[PDB]
């Protein structure tokens, strides 16, 4: 025997475990790049647009984030968004992403 | 990154960002100060309940040209007026729309599709010396892009 | 007055036992299918002596009792089924459209091919 | 026991409870304060008495950020814009309603069903550090369910 | 003798009696200041005179629950909502009616039959230990029987 994982493989067979299932579907939806998935190029995460920006331009950051987030929420509507948190790290190499679907916080770390 | 941005975009303000109103759309942003005398409201319609009525928002906003008026005055109206104005002729008759933008508050609380629907305000504001305006208070008038549910709308803030 | 005694809600309201066994047959067939258009629950303690319980708190109305009776297999109501077996309810218009069609017009009910 | 509520809820803000409002759903709760330019109008219509008009209701109500923000202001409005936002796509279209809340004044006056009919309020009030609200004033306008006979309303009151 | 009342009812509050509004029906009985802003109007309709129009009246009163709020607020405003309620489902489908109160104002002029059409006041004043309103000015909108005739109406004063 040999277990399986989620990451593009299966989280659940369907939505039986509602909130941890959105929270599969989105990352698999947010472990894609633009030009990596046929049909639609634009599905998935835009870190090409949004990669290495100065951190300290939060202008441009909330314009970023939101403009993704509206994008996604178009993208799949089944899923809205509740919480979306952006948290520096110690150093200035390390920023936390954290969407959180009013229980899920599910955190990725992102750089700039 | 972002596209071109106008008003107080830059942090060399020195301004709290919490405060600042920020729109954003694929190819335009503006960002500026939450003046007093802003509303919002939400109804709906019945006779029997027969329906509801999509947000409505009444934002009032002042813009100070506090070093560079070419961009914190003259392209912040300029944006403004292109974005409300409907493109319905810009030579792609397979698509033309007068076009929606994204609204940010608080840095905390997004409205992803809202439409400016009026705008308004004054020119007779003091002037420079090349003659781009000083200060302008512009009132604002926004709806919803749909009549959104509980579902959609509580959810959504932070 | 004009008055008559009715509810259009039972899944008995066809008078033929062999009918009434068939309509169950296929909401067997459908309730212990998996389905995702299904309810996903398990089982309450109490719902020994009433398992239409579950009906009344998640729809209001007592019409799933036989639903139920039939998914969990129950002899009588004395005896208990396990807590956690898995549950799963259908939207209630889809019965009553399927019952509705079956007893205006439910002859053909496999496949109707071509007039 | 009672599900979520927001506003002054406990007794820890040390105000007379009579002189607080209280909105109470099956999954909500809202309370506040009785503030001024409060309203009420009941009416008829004829041309020959014709027939009657259901209660109206027009409640400004003041709410403070004391200590806790976040479930005394944010919470408190997201609720409230729940309520009176028509949920009518929540899955379930064998019942959706755009709900109707209960309404409890001084503890001893209570409308068991209103709708609240419309909301509005201004954001333009001081902020924390954080940036969630420490100031509103929401007016409210509420119907009744029915157009409710006097045996119906005057023995409603304490 | 008579049925129930609220209001400056008994002489115990030692005020003029001539400056006490009293309403009275078969079954409740409400007594009350004459306060300012009270207002009258009778007018007809043309176009050649066409016809008239009933009597109608406007009439702010004041309330105070000088010594026992329970019978002097609370029960005036309960009173008041009943008659301007109509009770039209009292068991009693052979003869439902919305009610009409009688007018007495100065002790000597009476109308006989007018009908309660818009009742309005606010909740925010100030209440006692218990809870119930010290004051209140609760203003009420009136209207004649009918068209009344000059023969009817000149001789009805003292």
């Amino acid at each position: 025997i040999d277990p399986l994982l989620t990451l593009e493989l299966s989280g659940v067979k369907t939505y039986e475990s509602q909130e941890e299932a959105w929270g599969a579907r989105l990352y698999e939806w947010l472990n894609t790049y633009q030009g990596e998935v046929y049909g639609d190029p634009s599905w998935g995460n835009v870190l090409p647009q949004f990669k290495h920006e100065p951190t300290n331009l939060s202008h441009v950051q909330i314009a970023v984030e939101a403009m993704l987030l509206q994008k996604l929420t178009v993208d799949l509507p089944d899923i809205p968004i509740s919480g979306l948190s952006v948290a520096e790290g110690d150093a200035f190499d390390k920023l936390k992403i954290s969407i959180r679907i009013r229980d899920i916080t599910i955190t990725q770390d992102v750089v700039l | 990154m972002a596209p071109i941005a106008y008003g107080v975009y830059s942090q060399a303000d020195g301004v709290s960002p919490y405060l600042k109103v920020t729109l954003t759309n694929s190819q335009y942003q503006v960002t500026g100060y939450i003046s007093q005398g802003a509303a919002m409201n939400m109804a709906q319609n019945w006779e029997v309940w027969e329906g509801g009525t999509p947000p409505t928002f009444t934002l009032p906003v002042t813009f100070i040209a506090l070093n560079n008026p070419f961009i914190e005055v003259s392209g912040a109206i300029a944006a403004l007026t292109a974005m409300i104005s409907p493109e319905l002729k810009a030579a792609n008759v397979g698509g033309q729309i007068p076009e929606r933008v994204t609204l940010n508050i608080g840095r905390r609380i997004n409205i992803t599709d809202v439409a400016i629907q009026d705008l308004s305000f004054d020119l007779d504001a003091p002037r420079d010396s090349n003659g781009y305006f000083l200060k302008n208070t512009v009132n604002l008038q926004l709806t919803g892009s749909s009549i959104y549910n509980s579902s959609d709308i509580v959810r959504a803030f932070q | 007055t004009r008055q008559y005694p009715l509810s259009r809600y039972d899944d008995r309201n066809i008078a033929d036992p062999i009918l009434r066994a068939e309509l169950r047959k296929e909401v067997m067939l459908m309730c212990e299918s998996n389905d995702k258009n299904l309810t996903i629950y398990y089982v309450l303690p109490d719902e020994q002596y009433r398992p239409d319980l579950l009906a009344y708190r998640m729809w209001g109305i007592a019409e799933l009792r036989w639903v139920v009776t039939l998914a969990a297999g129950l002899e009588d109501e004395s005896q208990g089924m396990t807590v956690g077996k898995k549950l799963k309810l259908p939207p209630a218009t889809w019965i009553r459209e399927m019952i509705r069609h079956f007893q205006y017009d439910g002859q053909v009910i496999g496949t109707l091919s071509i007039a």
